[PDB]
RNA sequence: CUCCUCAUGGUCAGACUAUGUAGGGAAUUUUUGGAAU
């Protein structure tokens, strides 16, 4: 498995932000992250490239469609320094 | 990191730390700071001591223990609600048989 | 203040059990400064103090015994813990090997007459004196039987340089 | 003492064969006589030490010209730990596996010393008996006296009483050596020739001298053997402890 | 088979020298006890009998 | 230099630099000369010396040192184990090598490297062509 | 050079780590393109 996959699994239960290949940003609490980067998310606030913002309850996006994630700074401590 | 935890595991157990004398009587060709390249190595404060009583006595001193704690944590300062000798002592018999 | 001289055990002090000369021989000895006291035991710790002695043909001969006994004194653990450490772990035979006379001479120094429990400890040490055990001791070299060292010890005034009182 | 002075002294050992003489005993066909080549002897002298006793076994067979003549073809150098005037030696070698051994009989053994004797000493006789006790009674010994400028070949035999003496008396036993005498020993017939030559067998590890390897030597223990060139008594292979001590002198 | 035996005895030689090398690195009844406490207890009763005999001599001195 | 000694006082270290650059040269020359002469005692020892100048080690230091990938603890253990080199080379089973080198770790690596160390089963049959010439 | 697979030697109660004459890193979530304008 990937070390960043391992971190991303640690990120479960936290509030993360996600940018997809389309460019829409989903901020919310990450329920579940599979090995394939498929992520289940809660109470998501979404900002579109046009600037419009919406709210949704439960969202699940495919791994392949995710440009990148931003995860909280708490995890930066360890154990990935090694 | 993990190597620092191994260094910890070293400066904790003395039985292995006791012997830096393995050379016994031997000739070695070449202000206590950053090591003398010889003598007894204290990496915590970065001092090397030419005699044993200074090396161990300094270790028994508070300052060396203060630095040893400031490296990571304070186990050196760390009741007996009978679980200490029951569980810990039973672990002494168990580990003793494991080594034997 | 001479040495630590703290606490309890017969209303005066704990370290008074051992003479000044031998006590300062130990506190000035290498073994005490290395493997014992606060930096080695993370403060006073009886179970880790036992980790030292248990960690020590066997190399340890009954200096190191004087020192480990002295730290047993200065720490002064519970008589209950003495009971457990004495009577537990019957599933292994290498555990109490040199701990026998250690926990023995310890209580031999402690008190002279909790009282009934101490007497039960003594009569149990008599049973172990009947247990027919053999051990070696050094200062010269003398191997002695547990029956001779326990009875000769309780009946004898001085033991390896430390005097004893009559219980 | 130690390695330095004797090892440096070892280079001069080729000079000891420029002059070679023996007190010439009467030649007798009644008992078997030995023919020893000049090269094997020289190589053994080179490998040997000025002080410490070096000793190997020697093998050969009877030629068809005279069955009473024994030609020494094969020297067999064996695991040993030597002292001054004494040596510890392993068992009789099992060399059947090697080629060029078609019934090579056990003729005896050879050793070095510095004292001129007409008899075999206690440390030698006891060792002889321990090697050959129940195995071969009539095997012989070659005692090479060595001193700067010349060497001397003193051959010896042994009777049945000496074996008993060695069986009973192994460690120390100086008085029973004094009583034992040189009487048991009988001067065996040995010759030195350039008309034949021979070869060496050596252990598989190629370290025959266990002087400074004290743990590895075993007085009764099995070893594989091979043909090869033997090393010097003080040689780099025989002195490994010195390199760890040499680099350990500066340390790290 | 012979080659395997050579490799084996070689392995045992190496291992034995290894244990020996480790050793070098490290270097770098009951009836007699019961009867013994019987004679010792007899010595204790003999000492108490000696003290009682001394008190008897003192009682005779007081009577005299 | 053969034993790998760097020094504090650098006068000696400068001289040993000179010996570093020209030593394998001179030794190799001596070896070739003896080889032309046809002398047996010097040529083998000189060849060992040349090898020692090239690879910077002794015979009593194990040849596993000149592998780039072989670790330090292992080579120390073999140096201190007092064992003939032929035995280690004859050992085949990897687990058995790890047991022989008394560290369970790295044993497989060591055996791989052994099969990467030169090992020759060599035979020779001489035979005369005529009385003087021998093939 | 890296990741996986496999093999392996070890350790722990499948995982981890060194090595390998090993297999591999084009068919949906990554490295053989849905990009181009």
């Amino acid at each position: 498995n990937g070390i960043p996959v391992k971190l991303l699994n640690e990120a479960q239960g936290h509030i993360v932000s996600l940018e997809l290949t389309t460019g829409a940003t989903y901020r919310g609490k990450l329920v579940e992250s599979e090995d394939s980067m498929n992520v289940q998310l809660r109470d998501v606030i979404a900002t579109e490239p046009q600037g419009a913002v919406t709210h949704m309850d439960q969202i699940f996006v495919r791994g392949s469609q995710i440009k990148f994630i931003v995860v909280p700074d708490l995890l930066k401590n360890a154990p990935l320094f090694k | 990191p993990i190597e620092l935890q191994a260094l910890k595991s070293k400066y904790t157990n003395y039985d292995h730390l006791i012997k830096g004398s393995l050379k016994d009587l031997n000739k070695r060709k070449l202000s206590f700071k950053r090591g003398k390249k010889f003598g007894f190595y204290c990496d915590i404060c970065n001092l090397t001591f030419k005699d044993t009583l200074q090396y161990i006595d300094h270790l028994n001193h508070k300052v060396h223990a203060i630095k040893f704690e400031n490296l990571f944590d304070e186990p050196l300062i760390i009741d007996v609600p009978q679980e200490e000798f029951e569980l810990c002592y039973h672990n002494l018999i168990k580990d003793f048989v494991e080594v034997r | 203040e001479s040495n630590i001289s703290p606490k309890q055990l017969n209303n005066q002090s704990v370290s008074l059990v051992i003479p000044r000369l031998t006590r300062d021989k130990i506190h000035n000895s290498m073994y005490y400064k290395v493997n014992l006291s606060n930096e080695s035991l993370r403060g006073n710790t009886m179970v880790e103090l036992l980790k030292v002695m248990i960690g020590a043909h066997l190399h340890m001969m009954v200096i190191e015994f004087k020192c480990i006994l002295m730290k047993l004194i200065e720490i002064r653990p519970n008589f209950q813990q003495l009971n457990f450490l004495l009577n537990v772990k019957n599933e292994n035979g290498f555990d109490s090997k040199y701990i026998i006379a250690l926990l023995l001479v310890y209580a031999r120094l402690q008190y002279y007459y909790e009282n009934d429990l101490i007497k039960l400890f003594k009569v149990q040490l008599y049973k172990y004196s009947q247990h027919y055990f053999k051990l070696k001791s050094f200062p010269e070299l003398c191997i002695i039987h547990i029956d001779e060292l326990v009875d000769w010890l309780a009946t004898q005034d001085h033991i390896w340089g430390i005097p004893l009182g009559k219980c | 003492n130690e390695w330095r002075k004797s090892a440096i002294a070892n280079t001069l050992l080729y000079l000891r064969l420029k002059n070679i003489y023996v007190s010439a005993d009467d030649f007798v066909e009644e008992q078997n006589v030995y023919v020893l080549p000049k090269n094997l002897l020289k190589k053994f002298i080179e490998i040997s030490d000025v002080k410490i006793q070096v000793a190997a076994f020697i093998y050969g067979m009877s030629a068809k010209d005279h069955p009473k003549v024994k030609e020494i073809k094969t020297v067999v150098l064996v695991p040993q730990l030597g002292h001054v005037g004494s040596v510890q030696i392993s068992n009789i070698p099992d060399i059947g596996d090697l080629p060029d051994t078609e019934g090579l009989e056990l003729l005896g053994w050879i050793h070095t010393q510095t004292e001129e004797l007409k008899f075999m000493a206690a440390s030698e006789v006891a060792t002889h008996s321990k090697l050959f006790a129940d195995k071969k009674r009539d095997c012989i010994d070659i005692s090479i006296f060595s001193t700067p400028g010349s060497v001397s070949l003193s051959a010896y035999n042994l009777t049945d009483e000496g074996y008993q003496w060695g069986e009973e008396n192994k460690d120390i036993m100086n008085v029973l050596s004094e009583g034992f005498e040189p009487t048991f020993s009988t001067h065996a017939q040995l010759l030195l020739s350039d008309r034949i030559t021979g070869n060496f067998i050596i252990p598989s590890g190629n370290v025959w001298n266990y002087t400074f390897m004290g743990t590895a030597f075993n007085q009764e223990g099995d070893y594989n053997f091979k043909y090869g060139i033997p090393l010097e008594f003080y040689n780099e292979m025989h002195r490994p402890v010195h390199f760890l001590q040499f680099s350990e002198l500066a340390g790290d | 088979d012979d080659a395997r035996v050579l490799q084996t005895k070689k392995e045992n030689m190496i291992k034995n020298i290894d244990k020996a090398n480790q050793v070098a690195k490290n270097y770098e009844d009951s009836e007699k006890e019961r009867q013994k406490w019987f004679e010792r207890q007899n010595e204790r009763k003999q000492k108490h009998r000696r003290i009682q005999l001394a008190k008897q001599r003192e009682s005779e001195e007081y009577e005299a | 230099y053969f034993s790998q000694l760097k020094f504090e006082g650098f006068a000696l270290n400068s001289d040993i630099v000179f010996i570093h650059q020209n030593a394998g040269r001179l030794l190799r020359a001596m070896f070739e000369i003896c080889l032309k002469r046809g002398w047996g005692h010097p040529t083998r020892m000189l060849l060992n010396l040349c090898k020692s100048a090239t690879t910077k080690m002794w015979p009593t230091n194990c040849p596993l040192r000149q592998f780039k990938t072989c670790p330090v603890e292992v080579i120390k253990r073999l140096e201190a184990s007092t064992v003939p080199w032929g035995d280690y080379l004859q050992l085949e089973t990897p687990a058995e090598v790890g047991r022989a080198i008394r560290s369970e770790k790295y044993g497989k690596q060591v055996y791989d490297l052994l099969k990467r160390f030169p090992k020759m089963s060599v035979t020779c049959n001489a035979q005369p062509i005529t009385r003087s010439v021998m093939r």
